[PDB]
């Protein structure tokens, strides 16, 4: 059930983020400039 | 020092009770700043 | 080095505090340098970093 994390100070696009996740298939990370949802989910 | 370090351990069976020392898993070299985190549930 | 100058490469010249040790800032927003509130405009109080 639990999947990864984000960690950021600000998780809009006016920053970097770091993104750890592990779906079905493979575990990514990315360090990018995301622009995140409310409550994001799988 | 733009590092991001893990320690992680699994062990078969409301925190339980015992002694289980964790171990170093990986140390990405992100170099971003970080303050505050969020967890993915799917 | 090119004839007429070269501007391919840049610098930021203003932020709020100082870096720690191999951090990277790669933001692009607005600096504020008088107190005045400046939401993306610029003039007299507020540069581009
Ligand atoms: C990291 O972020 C916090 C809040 O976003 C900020 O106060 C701090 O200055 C940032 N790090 C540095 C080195 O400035």
């Amino acid at each position: 059930i639990i999947r990864g994390w984000i960690f950021g100070t600000t998780l809009d696009s006016k920053t970097q983020s770091l993104l750890i996740v592990n779906n079905a298939t493979n575990v990514v990370i990315k360090v990018c400039e995301f622009q995140f949802c409310n409550d994001p989910f799988l | 020092d733009g590092y991001f370090k893990i320690y992680s351990k699994h062990t078969p069976i409301d925190l339980p009770q015992g002694f289980s020392a964790l171990e170093p898993l990986v140390d990405l070299p992100i170099g971003i700043n970080i303050t505050r985190f969020q967890t993915l549930l799917a | 080095s090119k004839v007429g100058g070269n501007y391919n490469y840049l610098y930021r010249l203003f932020r709020k505090s100082n870096l720690k040790p191999f951090e990277r800032d790669i933001s692009t927003e607005i600096y504020q340098a008088g107190s005045t509130p400046c939401n993306g405009v610029e003039g007299f109080n507020c540069y581009f970093p």
